[PDB]
């Protein structure tokens, strides 16, 4: 049972990891981190094995302090959904609007914990496109910022934890064994071509 | 093991070299359990 | 001969339809697969995209699924040895060989290697499938081996494979083909020193879409 | 027309040079008018 | 391929009957048939007398009764040529190559000759088979003739052919093969010079008894 | 194999029968076809004049009426290469080879060219099949293609094509057999530079008559 890809997928790993600064002349305040499963390696050699895929996403965050302790302090974290323009500062008007939906919790509350459904004007997400327009398909953004009046003279550091829901995937292909160069390219190296078998002494043996 | 029975006998005008591709896959009765993650990246 | 299903589903209908003039068996050229040959790969939905009814009816509209019934003959002698791997490949991404992590440095495949169009392109690492892929495990695609001591034909039925029924045959290839020589060629001294291949696609059950003027 | 479509491939110990008749007729639908003396003659 | 039943008998029992373990594909290594080669000769009984399950049972064992299923190929390429004469022979006694009528002068083959083993043993003369004996009628046996231009196979089912329906496995060989290349193995430069030829024998109902600890 | 039935109508009677030792294989000696041949030919009903029983009966009587079973094996390796045309012509007269108008000094073909005998003779121009008819359409007659790699035989079953239902066995032939190579022989240095062709006639239905002792 614990085989099938419901399973192989659906657990709550760590995805994502956001810093926040919340200063003086930098008064940047907010913190954007543009959302795609393809952060670490495991995930992306597991994601990519197949050639289409379709889930819903459940979204933990975990923000702490830079030493450790916690304070109770507002904070709003809101979902930009594709296709609406990304907040520029602490204060602009796109952290006003009610289309983008946010979430209020404090630092001494539990994990903030959101889901997001299938997000994607195709039939299912693919991450191998060969043609012309890497793809359209994107889920989102997760802007987040201190709520308050007076700035706040914190440094917060967010954790989001993915786990996938509903998966269902189409096509299977091989499992990568060469090394990544890049995040949306699957560029090898030419030179240095890691055999995907560790050599022996001799053919016969039992090494 | 694979080994030599009798010969590789070969006509004239023939080359006497040949390979052998080796295949394998599971069987029905495959069962795998205790998910854990994998070592080949870093 | 036996035929490899592709993934068990025969291309069916859901626009336009030829059905006199397309389903025709359209003959590439053949390739000279030598001792020292590496492999060849076709990106299909543009072979055809500069071959008579099919490529006017596949420039001039903007709509376009079809299946496609493939043919590979390599006709060689019965003293010659060596063995072919024939796959086809979903949405064969061809990579960049490179060791740089820079956006605009590291190096990115041109238009004649992604699009080979009617004369294919061969590999250059064909260990990795030039995407970073073994070719060990390549057989969980549809595949059949060209062993030259068995046969020397072999036949694809692909459907068709997308996320939206309906995609631009120009600048997206669909899937592609993979010959690979996976055991050399091997002949003595006085034969011939070349082997052909010879392929012959059929396009199944064409649709067509907007076509502009 | 006749094309080269992929090669001529051939094994060791064996000529690398063949020939391909051409032959031709007509068909059922073959139908014919108007008598006149040929011209092959003198 | 066509089965020469020996004598029109099949092998039936009449003590253990292991029926799982012995019954397997016992195949020998492959003798290399050259041109100047002469021929080979195997006392069944202790061929297997040192091979595993069949070997530990007959020799920890005092009888022993079993038939057997040969088969005997010889894979060459299709620009060799000759001919082969496999035959078995009940009671094959060798006989001793001199010119003496003293008893104790008189040549005597020895326990390497008589009892090859698992690897066989070749004749001295073919033309008399090492027996006094001339082969042109040999054809007497149960026999069949391996031809290189016609079939690469042969197969003979032996039953037990015994004065006493018990005997011991050690001390007495049974029936023996004899393979002998009739037409001389000829080739045009280039080829494989060597022609391997591969034995697997099956013990077909075996019994044993009295087995001493 | 595949029998081309002569003009659709099989041989049949209409005067003493044999029936017994006239209806066997008559087989020829045969032909060593090479590179540089040009072809062969065979007035029939003159072939089997000096052959045993045959031709005891054919030279003794004034009246002859019979068909014809033909078999034209032509057992080559599988690395020779060619083409042979084998046709039965009704009423082959031979040309002669000249440029002379006048009557008594214009060539004419001797005995031995027009009646070849049980040996057979070659041709001159094989391009005008020795009568100035061109050999290109000679696929009007019954006709077979003896292709190296298909094939190694044909038979021909002709019927009695005369004006006549009786006519002289010895000063008036038939109707002629004619072998033509289109396609030379080819082969690689080693193999056999000479390739026999055979031929067995079987007399179908013969009817004799007017015996002169």
């Amino acid at each position: 049972l614990e085989t099938t890809i419901n399973h192989f997928f659906s657990r709550s790993g760590l995805v994502g990891v956001v810093n926040l600064t919340d200063g003086g002349t930098d008064t940047t305040g907010y913190a954007t981190w543009d959302i795609d499963i393809m952060g670490f390696v495991q995930l992306r050699r597991k994601c990519e094995m197949f050639t289409y895929m379709r889930f819903n996403a459940e979204f933990t965050f975990v923000t702490t302090t830079k030493n450790g302790e916690a304070r109770p302090y507002m904070l709003q974290y809101m979902y930009v959904p594709p296709g609406a323009p990304k907040p520029t500062g602490r204060d602009a008007f796109q952290w006003q609007t009610a289309t983008n939906p946010s979430v209020f919790v404090k630092l001494t509350d539990p994990p903030a914990q959101v889901s997001v459904p299938f997000m994607s004007p195709a039939s299912a997400y693919q991450w191998f496109y060969d043609g012309y327009p890497c793809p359209n398909n994107m889920m989102g953004t997760f802007a987040v910022r201190v709520v308050s009046r007076e700035a706040s003279q914190l440094k917060l550091q967010t954790r989001v934890y993915m786990k996938l829901k509903h998966v269902r995937a189409w096509v299977p292909r091989p499992i990568r064994s060469q090394p990544y160069l890049l995040k949306n390219f699957p560029n090898y190296d030419s030179s240095k071509i890691t055999n995907s078998a560790r050599d022996r002494s001799s053919i016969k043996q039992a090494n | 093991t694979l080994w030599y029975q009798t010969n590789y006998v070969v006509p004239p005008e023939t080359p006497g070299e040949a390979y052998i591709i080796a295949m394998g896959a599971a069987q029905d009765n495959f069962t795998l359990k205790i998910c854990k993650d994998t070592d080949e990246v870093t | 001969a036996n035929i490899v299903l592709a993934y068990g589903e025969w291309p069916e209908y859901c626009p336009t339809r030829p059905d006199v003039s397309v389903n025709r068996f359209y003959t590439l050229d053949s390739k000279m697969w030598q001792e020292n040959s590496t492999g060849w790969y076709w990106k299909f939905p543009d072979v055809l995209n500069k071959t008579g009814v099919f490529g006017q009816n596949a420039q001039f509209h903007y709509l376009y699924r079809s299946g496609f019934c493939l043919h590979v003959q390599c006709n060689a002698s019965k003293f010659h040895q060596g063995a072919l791997l024939v796959a086809v490949i979903p949405e064969f991404v061809i990579a960049g060989r490179g060791s740089n992590t820079k956006p605009n440095e590291a190096p990115h495949p041109g238009f004649t290697t992604t699009f080979p169009g009617t004369t294919g392109a061969t590999f250059h690492d064909p260990y990795v499938l030039d995407s970073g892929v073994p070719l060990s495990q390549a057989l969980i695609y549809p595949h059949q081996w060209i062993n030259l001591r068995t046969n020397n034909c072999a036949t694809v039925i692909v459907p068709y494979i997308n996320a939206v029924p309906f995609d631009s045959a120009i600048n997206h290839s669909n899937f592609g083909l993979i010959v690979i020589p996976v055991s050399p060629l091997k002949y003595s001294s006085g034969a011939t020193t070349a082997i052909p291949i010879t392929i012959t696609i059929a396009p199944l059950n064409s649709e067509f879409g907007g076509l502009r003027q």
